[PDB]
């Protein structure tokens, strides 16, 4: 059951897929080439439906700071 | 194998986890 769970959290979590390939672009410049290239690498993960929940928890965290970071509140 | 899968989707993760963006 708890792949019924993966997969509703991933279904949500994507929802804010545009926002961080937004914010690659928009820093473009004020972002590190690693930055830019992980936050990419994140955008494809939740491409696919093989993450582990505990991965899903990361992201959750992750896109809260990028959220807090970049066009705040 | 799952295990070299998950291990680097987990490091990729970690590396943004621990990166502040300082902005």
């Amino acid at each position: 059951s708890m792949k019924e769970k993966v997969k509703a959290k991933l279904v949500e979590i994507r929802k804010f897929v545009p926002f961080i390939r937004r914010v690659r672009i928009d820093f473009q410049d004020t972002l590190s080439k690693v930055q830019g290239h992980r936050l990419d690498a994140l955008v494809n993960l939740l491409d696919r439906e093989d993450v582990s929940m505990s991965s899903l928890n990361k992201i959750e965290v992750i896109i809260d700071k990028l959220r807090t970071r970049f066009n705040p509140r | 194998e799952p295990k070299i899968k998950e291990d680097a989707d987990n490091a990729m993760l970690d590396s943004l986890l621990a990166d502040p963006f300082e902005n």
